[PDB]
C-alpha cells in the first residue's frame, strides 16, 4: 500500500494508490468558535476541521491553512494532516509511504517544512511531493500535452513533451475558484445580498458551483441579460429565503477571461495558455493546440472548455487543428495521477526515505521531487 | 437530607429553592414581604403578626400586611427585604445551616452588575456559602428541555428575556429584554377593570388581580374574532369572586390584558411584542442558523402560560415571516418550519434546569465561585461566572 | 401591518365538506335523467286525484349536490305542490306508513321549502312538520340537523 | 447655483455649490405619533421630520428610512427630500441641478431610485450621483489619498491615486454610529440605566457625542478606569435626573477597533484600512499611508487620530512614513467636496441631464455615475 492525497487549496482530497477516486474529500479548513459564552456543562472542542467545521459553521471562523497553494498555518496544516490520517482514511501513518503535492513556481520552505512534519511528526517510511500539473498528465493514458489546472487557489500552465517538463514555458497565474469567490460575494452586493462573514464565503461558493457558467461570447450574453430575464436562476440559502441571480452567474467566471474584473493587471486565461505554448520549442509546440488538457475543479464551469476552443482558435494560426481536453473527473484528476504514479511499476524506489532524510534533513526535497 | 448543591430561583414574583436532581420545585412562595398593618378591615386572635412576616406566611394573611416586594423587572430593589426573604428560605423553609454549602443562584441576562455582586456579597457574608454559581434564566430553561439549540423565551413577573442558543453556544450578542412581564399585565389588568369602576390599589389587592388574571386571562388567537366575540355576544363574560366574597364580572379584560405582550403599547412600552421581538431576535443570527432558532421557540416563566399563547405567537412568526421575507407571496409559505416548544412543566423550567445543572457541576469544585476566592479578590471573583 | 394576514388557509387546509359525507355516485346528468322520469309522474298523480301516490313515487329517489341547484329546485317545486295537493286528514294515515328513511326525506323537504317563502306556501309545510314530528317523534329533525349539506 | 445634498445615512447635509458649508443640516428621521388621542386643528400632523422629529420625539416613534447606507423606505425618503428642497433650503428644486451622494458597494436599485424619484419627482433639471469617499478627497486638496469615511450605518475605505480610484481594494463595514449607539445603549444597562425608546435612543447618540473616546491603548484604560474615578463622567438628561457614565465611554468606540463587542465576524477600521491599502499595488502602497483622510461624524471621536496611527504603524513596515489627516471640518467634508466638484468648469458637461433620462432611464446611472 501507498498513501496518497491532493494537499488542496481549498479541497483536501486522499486515499490509496491505485484506488479508482479519493476515499476521502473535505473543505481545507480549521474552524474555530467565534462567540466567548457557552452552556458550561456541555462539551466543545478547541477548534473543527474539515465537514465538522463546514457543518458547525453558524458559530465558527472559518480559516483555510493554505492561501494562493502556499502553506500559511503550518501549526494548522497539522490538523488538518491529523484529521487525513487519524479520523478519514484512519491509517497509522509510520506504516505507508506518502504522495503529497504542490504548483509550480512556489517558495522553496514549502517543500521543506511539508517534508520535516510528514517525517518529525507524522513518522512516514518515505513521501514524494509532486507537480500537481504532472501529476494530471497521467489519468489520461498520455506522456506529452499542455495541462491547465485550476484548483482552489492556482491557476498554472505546465507544457510537458515525451516525459520532459519545460520550466521555460511553465507558468503560474494568481487567480482561481477563492479569487471568484470573493468576486462573486463583491457582485451580488449589486442585487443587495450581502454576504460577509466566513460562514457566507461558503455559501457563495455553493451558488458559485451550482448556479455558475462561462459565457461563449460575453458582450452578447450580457446583452441578453439585460434585455431579458430567460438566464435568471434561483438558490435557496440555509435559512429558507430565494436569491435569483442573472448576468452575475456569468459574470463571476469570465474573470479568468477578464483578470481586469478584479483589477489583476495580468493576461486572462487563453492568453497565458497560448503565451505559454508560444514559449515552447519551435517543432514541440506543432500539437499543444490538438493536445491541452484541464484539470482542478475551477475548470468545472459549463462552457469554459467550448469557450476555451474559440479563445485559443482566435489567437493561434489556423494552418493547424485546434481543440480542448475536459474530462469529467477534471476535479479528482490531480490525484487519480497520484495514485497512478504511486502504483507505477518503476516508481517503488524514487521516495524521499529516513535513510537519506535523516542527515540531509529538509534540503533533500529539491534533489529529486522535480 | 442531602448533602447536594442547593438551587434557588430567586425570580420577581417567586421564589422556588431545593437542590441538584430534584425534578421540580422543593418549595415555591411569593417573593414578598410583609409588615404589620390596620387597615378598617376584619381582625381575629385565631392569628398573630410578626414585626417582619414573608412568602407563604405573608401570603396566606396578606389582609393583615403592608405586602411589599424586593424585586422589580428582575433586579432587588430592596436589599433589607431580599435579606428577610433569604433567612426565611433557608432558616424556615429548607431548615438548613447554609455555612460551607454550594448554592446556585439565576438572573436574566442585562441586570446591572451590582445586582449580582451584593447577591453574591450576602451569599459569602451573611450566610457563609463556600461557593456560588450564578446562572443566566433562560440557559437554565435550556438545559430543562435536555436541548443544545433553540431560542429560548422566558417571561416571568418582572422581565421577558431571549436568549438564542445554537449547538451549546450563547449568542450573547443577540439576547434582549423586552421589558413587560406578568406584573404589567397584572397592572394592565387593574387598568381594564378601573375603567370598569373596580379598585385594587391596596397593596394585598395586587396579590387578588394576579389569581384573577391567572384563572381567566387568555391570548386572543385572532384579535377581530375576541372582539366580535366581545362587542357582538356576551359568551366571554365571566365572574370572579374576591376573597373579600365580593363578585366582579370581566369580559374584554380576558383577552385584552395580556394583549399587552403582544402589542407592548397597551402599557406604554415602544419596544415590539412578544412574536416580533422573537423574530427581530431569530432574523438577526446568522443564515446558516435562523432555520435550528425556528425549529425550536422554547417557551419559559410563568408569563408564558396564557390559554392559547403559544398558538399566537406560532400564528404571528408564520404571519410576521409572510409579510417581512416573503412579502405576501403564499407560495413558498408551506416551506417555513416554526416550533414553539410549550411543554407543562415550562413555568419552572428555570429551577428544573438550575436542579439539573447544578448537578453537572456539583462535583466540579473549581466551576464554583468560592469563598476563599470572593475573601481574597471581592467582586473580580464573579469574572469566572461567564462574558 | 401582519396580524390581518391569514396564514392559516394556506398552512392547514380544513376538512372540505366531501372529506365528511361520501362522493355522490352518479352523474349530473344521469340524476338530471332520474329526476325529469319522476317529475312527469309527480304532475300526473296530482291529476288523477292520487297525490298521496305522487308523493310516495316522488319520494322514491332525492337529488343532491352543489352541481345540481337547477334539478334541485325542480324537484322541490314539484314536492311543495304534491304537499299542498294531499287533503290534511290523509296525512297521519300517510306518515304511520312511511319509512324512515322517506320521513328523513319529507322532514329534510319541507324545511328546504320553509327556507323560501315567496316561492312556496309555508301554511301548507307547516302543518306536514306538525303531523310529521308529533308521529315519528323529535328524532326525525335531529336527522335533518345531522342531514348532508347539499341536500 | 447647483444644489448639494448629502444623503447622509443619519444625518442630511444640503446647501448650494461654492458654498463652504452645508445650508442646512438636520437628522435623517421621520417620526410618527404613537398615541391617538389628539388636539382639534391644533396644528397636529400624521408625520414630522427633521427638527420637528427630534423636538417632538417623546411621543413619536422615530425611525431613519436609511440602515447601512441603504434607503430602506422610499415613501418617507421621499418626505425627507421634500423636506430638504421646500423647507430647509427653500428652493423649488425644478429650477436647481442637484448633486447626490451614495455609499460605495451599495445596491444598484438603490441609485436607480435615487435617480428615478429626482427626475420623476422633483423634476430636477440635472443629477449626479458621486461615491462619498472621492468628494471627501476634493475637500482635502490632495488627488492621492486612502479614505477612511465612517457616518451612522456605513464605513469605507477608498484607496484613490492620482485621481484613479482603485475599485478592487475598496472595504465597506456595515458598523458606525447606529451600531455604536445599540452598543452604548446595551452596555449603559450594566450601570442600571435602561434605555429602550426610539427617543432614548437620540439621548444615548447626545451621550456616545458628548462623552464618549477612543482609548490610546484600551487594555491600560481599563486598568486605569478599575483604578479610579478620574476617568468617570457626568451626564444631565432631558429629566433633570444625572447619569454616571465610566469605562462604557471608551469601550462603545472601540467597537470600531474590535467589531467582535457587538458579535460581527469583521476586521476592525485599522486592520480595514491596512488591508485596503495592503490590497493597492506596491507603488501606491508607498503613498497613501502618508494620506489616511478621515471623513464623517462617526471618524470625530476624541483620541481617534492618534490611536489609528499607533495602530496602522504596527500593521505597515517600520521604514513607512503614515500620517493621519483629520480636519475639525471632517464632518462636512463629503458635502464641501461636493460643493467643490459641483463648482467646477469640467463637471458641467458630467452632469445626468432630464433629456437623457427621458431617452434612456433610471439605468443611466450605471453609465454616467462611479
Ligand atoms: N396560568 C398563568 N396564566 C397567566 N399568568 C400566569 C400563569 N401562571 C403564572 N402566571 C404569572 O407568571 C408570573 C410568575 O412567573 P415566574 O415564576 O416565572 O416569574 P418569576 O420567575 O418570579 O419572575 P422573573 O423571572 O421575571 O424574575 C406572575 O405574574 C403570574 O401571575
Ligand atoms: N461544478 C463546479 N463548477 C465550478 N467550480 C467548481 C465546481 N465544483 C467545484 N468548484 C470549485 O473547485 C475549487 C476547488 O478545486 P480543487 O481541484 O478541489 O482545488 P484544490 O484541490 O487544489 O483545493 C473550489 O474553489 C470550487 O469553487
Ligand atoms: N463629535 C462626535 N463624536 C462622536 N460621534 C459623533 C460626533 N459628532 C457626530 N457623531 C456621530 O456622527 C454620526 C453621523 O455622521 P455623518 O457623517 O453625518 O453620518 P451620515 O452622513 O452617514 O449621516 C452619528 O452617528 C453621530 O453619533
Ligand atoms: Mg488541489
Ligand atoms: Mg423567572
Ligand atoms: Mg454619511
Amino acid at each position: 500500500t501507498a498513501l496518497v492525497c491532493d494537499n488542496g487549496s481549498g479541497l483536501v482530497k486522499a486515499g490509496f494508490a491505485g484506488d479508482d477516486a479519493p476515499r476521502a474529500v473535505f473543505p481545507s479548513i480549521v474552524g474555530r468558535p467565534r462567540h466567548q459564552g457557552v452552556m458550561v456543562g456541555m462539551g466543545q472542542k478547541d477548534s473543527y476541521v474539515g465537514d465538522e467545521a463546514q457543518s458547525k459553521r453558524g458559530i465558527l471562523t472559518l480559516k483555510y491553512p493554505i492561501e494562493h497553494g502556499i502553506i500559511t498555518n503550518w501549526d494548522d496544516m497539522e490538523k488538518i494532516w491529523h484529521h487525513t490520517f487519524y479520523n478519514e482514511l484512519r491509517v497509522a501513518p509510520e506504516e505507508h509511504p506518502t504522495l503529497l503535492t504542490e504548483a509550480p513556481l512556489n517558495p522553496k520552505a514549502n517543500r521543506e517544512k511539508m517534508t520535516q512534519i510528514m517525517f518529525e511528526t507524522f513518522n512516514v517510511p518515505a513521501m514524494y511531493v509532486a507537480i500537481q500539473a504532472v501529476l494530471s498528465l497521467y489519468a489520461s493514458g498520455r506522456t506529452t500535452g499542455i495541462v491547465l489546472d485550476s484548483g482552489d487557489g492556482v491557476t498554472h500552465n505546465v507544457p510537458i513533451y515525451e516525459g520532459y517538463a519545460l520550466p521555460h514555458a511553465i507558468m503560474r497565474l494568481d487567480l482561481a475558484g477563492r479569487d471568484l469567490t470573493d468576486y462573486l460575494m463583491k457582485i451580488l452586493t449589486e442585487r443587495g445580498y450581502s454576504f460577509v462573514t466566513t460562514a457566507e464565503r461558503e455559501i457563495v461558493r455553493d451558488i458559485k458551483e451550482k448556479l455558475c457558467y462561462v459565457a461563449l461570447d460575453f458582450e452578447n450574453e450580457m446583452a441578453t441579460a439585460a434585455s431579458s430575464s430567460s438566464l435568471e436562476k434561483s438558490y435557496e440559502l440555509p435559512d429558507g429565503q430565494v436569491i435569483t441571480i442573472g448576468n452575475e452567474r456569468f459574470r463571476c467566471p469570465e474573470t479568468l477571461f477578464q483578470p481586469s474584473f478584479i483589477g489583476m493587471e495580468s493576461a486572462g486565461i487563453h492568453e497565458t495558455t497560448y503565451n505559454s505554448i508560444m514559449k515552447c520549442d519551435i517543432d514541440i509546440r506543432k500539437d499543444l493546440y490538438a493536445n491541452n488538457v484541464m484539470s482542478g475543479g475551477t475548470t468545472m464551469y459549463p462552457g469554459i472548455a467550448d469557450r476555451m476552443q474559440k479563445e485559443i482558435t482566435a489567437l493561434a494560426p489556423s494552418t493547424m487543428k485546434i481543440k480542448i481536453i475536459a474530462p469529467p473527473e477534471r476535479k479528482y484528476s490531480v490525484w487519480i495521477g497520484g495514485s497512478i504514479l504511486a502504483s507505477l511499476s518503476t516508481f517503488q524506489q524514487m521516495w524521499i526515505t529516513k535513510q537519506e532524510y535523516d542527515e540531509a534533513g529538509p534540503s533533500i526535497v529539491h534533489r529529486k521531487c522535480f | 437530607m442531602e448533602s447536594a448543591p442547593i438551587v434557588l430561583d430567586n425570580g420577581t414574583g417567586f421564589v422556588k429553592v431545593g437542590y441538584a436532581k430534584d425534578n421540580f420545585p422543593r418549595f415555591q412562595f411569593p417573593s414578598i414581604v410583609g409588615r404589620p398593618i390596620l387597615r378598617a378591615e376584619e381582625k381575629t386572635g385565631n392569628v398573630q403578626i410578626k414585626d417582619v412576616m414573608v412568602g407563604d406566611e405573608a401570603e396566606a394573611v396578606r389582609s393583615l400586611l403592608q405586602v411589599k416586594y424586593p424585586m422589580e423587572n428582575g433586579i432587588i430593589r430592596d436589599f433589607e427585604e431580599m435579606n428577610q426573604l433569604w433567612d426565611y428560605t433557608f432558616f424556615e423553609k429548607l431548615k438548613i445551616d447554609p455555612r460551607g454549602r454550594k448554592i446556585l443562584l439565576t438572573e436574566p441576562p442585562m441586570n446591572p452588575v451590582a445586582n449580582r455582586e451584593k447577591m453574591c456579597e450576602t451569599m459569602f457574608e451573611r450566610y457563609g456559602f463556600g461557593g456560588v454559581y450564578v446562572a443566566i434564566q433562560a440557559v437554565l430553561s435550556l438545559y430543562a428541555q435536555g436541548l443544545s439549540s433553540g431560542v429560548v423565551v422566558d417571561s416571568g413577573d418582572g422581565v421577558t428575556h431571549i436568549v438564542p442558543v445554537y449547538e451549546s453556544v450563547v449568542l450573547n450578542h443577540l439576547v434582549g429584554r423586552l421589558d413587560v412581564a406578568g406584573r404589567d399585565a397584572t397592572r394592565y389588568l387593574i387598568s381594564l377593570l378601573l375603567r370598569k369602576g373596580y379598585a385594587f390599589n391596596r397593596t394585598a389587592d395586587f396579590e387578588t388581580v394576579r389569581e384573577m388574571k391567572e384563572k381567566l386571562c387568555y391570548v386572543s388567537y385572532d384579535l377581530e374574532l375576541d372582539h366580535k366575540l366581545s362587542e357582538e355576544t356576551t359568551v366571554l363574560m365571566r365572574n370572579y369572586t374576591l376573597p373579600d366574597g365580593r363578585v366582579i364580572k370581566v369580559g374584554s379584560e380576558r383577552y385584552e390584558c395580556p394583549e399587552c405582550l403582544f402589542q407592548p403599547h397597551l402599557v406604554g412600552s415602544e419596544q415590539p411584542g412578544l412574536s416580533e421581538f422573537i423574530f427581530d431576535t431569530i432574523q438577526a443570527a446568522d443564515v446558516d442558523i435562523r432555520k435550528y432558532l425556528y425549529r425550536a421557540i422554547v417557551l419559559s416563566g410563568g408569563s408564558s402560560m396564557y390559554a392559547g399563547l403559544p398558538s399566537r405567537l406560532e400564528k404571528e412568526i408564520k404571519q410576521l415571516w409572510f409579510e417581512r421575507v416573503l412579502h405576501g407571496d403564499p407560495a413558498r409559505l408551506p416551506n417555513f418550519k416554526v416550533k414553539i416548544e410549550d411543554a407543562p412543566r415550562r413555568r419552572h423550567a428555570v429551577f428544573i434546569g438550575g436542579a439539573v445543572l447544578a448537578d453537572i457541576m456539583a462535583q466540579n469544585d473549581h466551576m464554583w465561585v468560592s469563598k476563599a476566592e470572593w475573601e481574597e479578590y471581592g467582586v473580580r471573583a464573579l469574572d469566572k461566572l461567564g462574558p | 401591518t401582519f396580524r390581518t394576514l391569514d396564514v392559516d388557509s394556506i398552512t392547514e387546509p380544513v376538512l372540505t365538506e366531501q372529506d365528511i359525507f361520501p362522493i355522490r355516485n352518479e352523474t349530473a346528468e344521469q340524476v338530471q335523467a332520474a329526476v325529469s322520469q319522476l317529475i312527469p309522474q309527480a304532475r300526473s298523480a296530482i291529476q288523477t286525484g292520487n297525490a298521496l301516490q305522487g308523493l310516495k313515487t316522488l319520494l322514491s329517489y332525492v337529488p343532491y349536490g352543489n352541481d345540481v341547484q337547477e334539478v334541485r329546485t325542480q324537484y322541490l317545486n314539484a314536492f311543495v305542490d304534491v304537499l299542498s295537493n294531499i287533503r290534511a286528514a290523509d296525512i297521519p294515515a300517510f306518515v304511520k306508513e312511511c319509512s324512515t328513511e322517506e320521513i328523513d326525506n319529507i322532514v329534510n323537504f319541507i324545511y328546504r321549502g320553509l327556507a323560501n317563502p315567496q316561492a312556496y306556501n309555508s301554511s301548507v309545510l307547516l302543518n306536514w312538520h306538525e303531523k310529521v314530528v308529533e308521529i315519528s317523534g323529535i328524532g326525525c329533525i335531529v336527522r335533518v340537523l345531522n342531514s348532508r349539506p347539499d341536500l
